[PDB]
């Protein structure tokens, strides 16, 4: 038995500008074992339309998902993912920087 | 195209 | 250049909630193309990518069945193992697997693979030549020995050579546009204040297919490797792929840091410099 912390990122697929259709990513890897738990939030409130990928794995068998949802920014809305897993004490928050 | 069967198993 | 077919396989148990979940994928090279998934509601094998969905009733009907095999053998593997070891049935446990092939250039085959572990270690591999396997532990020799006598390594190599090889080289033609592509990662650099004393500069490489890259920063023209954060490589959701390398400059020494970037797309390494 093994257990791995997973990695997270919050980002957007392209360069955020201020009223332009885009989307926004959460993506979490190298963790094990496989369950665990994603939210995108949108000033601190769960956004519903959140799709995921398809299970999969690294060369370690670490395992990979992007969840991701369809988002235009503006200058004052906050986003963050929210993030548990077994390895974590609590679920981690980790907001949006448009500049990681 | 996936591995063909039958898996011998463990 | 060279290209991979992969299928990545994770079972994983639910003591107290019904029997294992399955999920599989198949990727070429770093696009996914199809999946199977034993709780959905389709139970076949279902399209990922645009270039698959060619693929007729009689292709379905084929991997379909195959992953099927593949799901119900894992749960049975998932059993042995627990008996193997003398687990409890109170504990969920992981099985996962890969299996697929590389081509060169010309399309001739290169290496192939066929290995499982159990709760994130290996279990059982087939090694580089396709003759012979490596054992984790004495569990896996006990498997080990009823491979051998089944020969089973003959008949993956005879997959792993032939149709695996077949397959991927099909993919490769009928997805072209996608896969027989380079898309060299778009670099650029930036600066962000942390104190009066020190800033971050952060290079990036966006845009980027396949998602091999390498990504540094040097000091002076030195290795900064321990003292550089740097992002695991992440999709952008559009089949291109991002990444980030940051140091920790002091104030006013910018210009001793150099970024350096190798990528299938760039003809030569890029240095870039603040």
């Amino acid at each position: 038995m093994i257990q791995r912390t997973p990695k997270i990122q919050v980002y957007s697929r392209h360069p955020a500008e201020n009223g332009k259709s885009n989307f926004l990513n959460c993506y979490v890897s190298g963790f094990h074992p496989s369950d665990i738990e994603v939210d995108l939030l949108k000033n601190g409130e769960r956004i519903e339309k959140v799709e995921h990928s398809d299970l999969s794995f690294s060369k370690d068998w670490s395992f990979y998902l992007l969840y991701y949802t369809e988002f235009t920014p503006t200058e004052k809305d906050e986003y963050a993912c929210r993030v548990n897993h077994v390895t974590l004490s609590q679920p981690k928050i980790v907001k949006w920087d448009r500049d990681m | 195209n996936y591995t063909p069967g039958p898996g011998i198993r463990f | 250049g060279s290209h991979s077919m992969r299928y990545f396989s994770t079972s994983v148990s639910r003591p107290g909630r019904g029997e294992p979940r399955f999920i599989a994928v198949g990727y070429v090279d770093d696009t996914q193309f199809v999946r199977f998934d034993s709780d959905a509601a389709s139970q076949r094998m279902e399209p990922r990518a645009p270039w698959i969905e060619q693929e007729g009733p009689e292709y379905w009907d084929e991997e379909t069945g195959k992953v099927k095999a593949h799901s119900q053998t894992d749960r049975e593997n998932l059993r042995i193992a627990l008996r193997y070891y003398n687990q409890s049935e109170a504990g969920s446990h992981t099985l996962q697997m890969m299996f697929g092939c590389d081509v060169g250039s010309d399309g001739r085959f290169l290496r192939g693979y066929h290995q499982y572990a159990y709760d994130g270690k290996d279990y059982i591999a087939l090694k580089e030549d396709l003759r012979s396997w490596t054992a984790a532990d004495m569990a896996a020799q006990i498997t080990k020995r009823k491979w051998e006598a089944a020969h089973v390594a003959e008949q993956q190599r005879a997959y792993l050579e032939g149709t695996c090889v077949d397959g991927l080289r099909r993919y490769l033609e009928n997805g072209k546009e996608t896969l027989q592509r380079t898309d060299p990662p778009k670099t650029h650099m930036t600066h962000h204040p942390i104190s009066d004393h020190e800033a971050t500069l952060r290079c990036w490489a966006l845009g980027f297919y396949p998602a091999e890259i390498t990504l540094t920063w040097q000091r002076d023209g030195e290795d900064q490797t321990q003292d550089t954060e740097l992002v695991e490589t992440r999709p952008a959701g559009d089949g291109t792929f991002q990444k980030w390398a940051a140091v920790v400059v002091p104030s006013g020494e910018e210009q001793r840091y150099t970024c350096h970037v190798q990528h299938e797309g760039l003809p030569k390494p890029l240095t870039l410099r603040w």
